DNA sequence: ATCAATATCCACCTGCAGATACTACCAAAAGTGTATTTGGAAACTGCTCCATCAATTTAAATGTTCAGCTGATTCAGCTGAACATTTAAATTGATGGAGCAGTTTCCAAATACACTTTTGGTAGTATCTGCAGGTGGATATTGAT
DNA sequence: ATCAATATCCACCTGCAGATACTACCAAAAGTGTATTTGGAAACTGCTCCATCAATTTAAATGTTCAGCTGAATCAGCTGAACATTTAAATTGATGGAGCAGTTTCCAAATACACTTTTGGTAGTATCTGCAGGTGGATATTGAT
């Protein structure tokens, strides 16, 4: 009865994207459910130390950007950091 | 009456292994181990399937990739077959010693 | 009435992301962009490994992704490895490798 | 006919396991010191996922206790829930 | 000017209990510094995790004696566990 | 006018463990025995140290506790060894420990 | 500041008497030709990683200089806790 | 003139400096090595010397410590001399390559 | 080289376990409007960190000699691989009931906020002491013969 | 078993780097005391999904026969250890200068909090369909001769 969240869809969106004719199976999607939460957890977490480490009360963008540098090997990051920055850059410009 | 040399055999297992991705150990002999030794924590233990599950994969999974490592300390010594002491040079470095 | 992730250009839920934040005892407040550049990341990364695991259902004859595509995918890749490095796919099985002292006398 | 739960784990079973692996040649030695390896990574795994669930007043192991306790011990597993 | 705290006069006092002739360096008294902030945030972390993983919002002795129990090993987790049972029942009692 | 610690038979501070618990974020809420049962814990934790520490100077004919009868009280103990099995205590050195085929003769 | 010193080739400062005492201290006996060049290039990796993760806290600080904690917290980062130096 | 035979002076050092504590690298060198390294990552970056001290402390113990594992893979091999394979399957097994 | 035993490959087929798709709530986003909270900016002056040089101390490099370790080579015995045949256990599919999880209740306990008191940190000199690093010299350990 | 060379152990002695000692101290917390808000334990319950048990398919154990791997043995060529002497670097303790953290105070911009509307996201339920596994036949690999 309760409600299960999930990042099952917003996969499956991104998936139809990148390969508009390839489906997935249960298991597969439960594995990439683990993977978002798991590295949500690990960005999360550097960025909370980071944050308590600089006696900041605020978790902002720059922690995350600095958390994504220290946990993605390096052009995993580079693009990460792209990505971040540019859908920032598109949500603050947006009326 | 044809027969395979010993290794032929071997190999041919390794790669029929390798290329699939089944539990290698039956289900319910696994299932009785985790049962008894859930037992010597707390008693009247019921497990979720999926949990039985998770713990099989688990397993698996890290013998494994230990037996990579112990293949790698019996080729170190010049060797093709796995002895006990290769585990356990494999475990020592692991720091699971 | 227009959802942050459409806002931000993402089929990652910002929104999701932003309360995920605050209810995870992260830190006591948490800023507007940062949900979005998180979102932005997962959504990134997602679509990093479903590419190549899409890649390898392809090369196996397959239009459906099983876990099976998900650890060729990671394992074959260098900086995925990495970052996967004490993770364990369920039912992913291992690469095809086969130290070449063992192999017959050619 | 008795014998151990763990004997149960059979020597073809290890042997497969091991082919995974890519291992060759095994000695006769191997399958008890496996079982051994065995017993050891599912107390500790076991110990941890049951201590959780007692924290939550629960009479049956989830699989979420497991993932749980294989995170922990820093042994991620993927597929099962969290 | 500048403030900062440390375990120092309270691993010194503990010191005292136990070996009334013994001092201590300056370079053991920061391992010790460093041992207890590093016990401290390890057992908070496991008890964070374990409330968060039952939806509780509050961290209680029962979630920081579950943290000893994950992360101490059997003789110590044990007692442990009587010492900080023992110093909560005398705390409520006292009052 | 009394310390929560004395109260709780500790001499270890109650009231600094509970603000660093709050200053942490950990949680929402702080129950008022977590940090009387933490506070507990971690000077049950310095006692063992210390306890093995000086004995381990004592054997080494020294009134005062150095980094090294740190090192020695924790490696010499099975314990303590596993729960700092991944730390580095500055100026310890390592446990005196030559492996048996190096030794000379047969 | 009349002009600033080039760093070049560093690590032949890592001397084999000093990797020998290190080996002796880890417990060895004998010790092959290679081992100097094979251990210089180990530090080399580990020191960059180390190094890499404190210059990216002392950064994200907005400072200049490398503090004892941007090392302390690297190190805790890569599983290699170090205790005796603020943390 | 006398003369100790090989190996005999080698465990004389193996006792020596198990015993003591200190750094067994001298001190400017590393810290030229710190800072060439750095320079590479960040130009104008200055060190509190307690930095540079705990990443030597850092540095010793991790050698030292592969150094144990590096011999104990030296005997595997029926060798009492370490060599760079033994280094390799050290770092591979740890997860380090 | 040939010859045959068996493993492996590809094409094709098909029903069903496991996908996708369609729907009807509604928990939780987004919107809207005060209500705090924060962490540069600018302006402090004040140490650490960096540079240099001289004197002194410690370590590295080199040259030379050869002990003994590594790696090659060879081989025989034993042990593990392969496989046929005999034996046992696991998998599968079918049904009560433990207990997880969903809901509604309320009080004990935790937050909040506002004076009141005290213990912890440091700063300034003050006093002192454990032991490093220098000396004995008596007691080992190693290696030549 | 004997001698002698060189290392090691341990002893006492004594300057001092570093540790313990106030004294002021002050102030930043920790405590105390009502006053407000609520988390989660409790008890009741309904219904998933867990354990037990009686159906077939799948694997394990066992015996036998021998290929070929491991371990023992032997040895030469040469690497790496020992050590005297020479050569080079580091250490130590000066001093000074600038460059950067670090303590402090302002409010403009930012995020919390609260409450009101308006979905996208989910569970349920209702279709669709990749592909597992089966069969056939062609040809590759392996291994005997
Ligand atoms: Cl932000
Ligand atoms: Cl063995
Ligand atoms: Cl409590
Ligand atoms: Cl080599
Ligand atoms: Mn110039
Ligand atoms: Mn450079
Ligand atoms: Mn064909
Ligand atoms: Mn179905
Ligand atoms: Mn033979
Ligand atoms: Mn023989
Ligand atoms: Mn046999
Ligand atoms: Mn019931
Ligand atoms: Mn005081
Ligand atoms: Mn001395
Ligand atoms: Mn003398
Ligand atoms: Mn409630
Ligand atoms: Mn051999
Ligand atoms: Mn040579
Ligand atoms: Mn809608
Ligand atoms: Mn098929
Ligand atoms: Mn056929």
């Amino acid at each position: 009865k309760t409600r299960k969240e999930s990042y099952a869809i917003y996969v499956y969106k991104v998936l139809k994207q990148v390969h508009p004719d390839t489906g997935i199976s249960s298991k597969a999607m439960s594995i990439m459910n683990s993977f978002v939460n798991d590295v949500f957890e690990r960005i999360a977490g550097e960025a909370s130390r980071l944050a308590h480490y600089n006696k900041r009360s605020t978790i902002t963008s720059r922690e995350i950007q600095t958390a994504v540098r220290l946990l993605l090997p390096g052009e995993l990051a580079k693009h990460a950091v792209s990505e971040g920055t540019k859908a920032v850059t598109k949500y603050t410009s947006a009326k | 009456p044809h027969r395979y040399r010993p290794g032929t055999v071997a190999l041919r297992e390794i790669r029929r292994y390798q290329k699939s991705t089944e539990l290698l150990i039956r289900k319910l002999p696994f299932q009785r181990l985790v049962r008894e030794i859930a037992q010597d924590f707390k008693t009247d233990l019921r497990f979720q399937s999926s949990a039985v599950m998770a713990l099989q994969e688990a397993s698996e999974a890290y013998l494994v990739a230990l037996f990579e490592d112990t293949n790698l300390c019996a080729i170190h010594a010049k060797r093709v077959t796995i002895m006990p002491k290769d585990i356990q040079l494999a475990r020592r470095i692991r720091g699971e010693r | 009435a227009k959802t942050r992730s459409s806002r931000a250009g993402l089929q990652f839920p910002v929104g999701r992301v932003h309360r995920l934040l605050r209810k995870g005892n992260y830190a006591e407040r948490v800023g507007a962009g940062a949900p979005v550049y998180l979102a932005a990341v997962l959504e990134y990364l997602t679509a990093e490994i479903l590419e190549l695991a899409g890649n390898a259902a392809r090369d196996n004859k397959k239009t459906r992704i099983i876990p099976r595509h998900l650890q060729l995918a990671v394992r074959n890749d260098e900086e995925l490895n990495k970052l996967l490095g004490r993770v364990t796919i369920a039912q992913g099985g291992v690469l095809p490798n086969i130290q070449s002292v063992l192999l017959p006398k050619k | 006919v008795l014998r151990d739960n763990i004997q149960g784990i059979t020597k073809p079973a290890i042997r497969r396991l091991a082919r995974r692996g890519g291992v060759k040649r095994i000695s006769g030695l191997i399958y008890e010191e496996t079982r051994g390896v065995l017993k050891v990574f599912l107390e500790n795994v076991i110990r941890d996922a049951v201590t959780y669930t007692e924290h939550a007043k629960r009479k049956t192991v989830t699989a979420m206790d497991v993932v749980y306790a294989l995170k922990r011990q820093g042994r991620t597993l993927y597929g099962f829930g969290g």
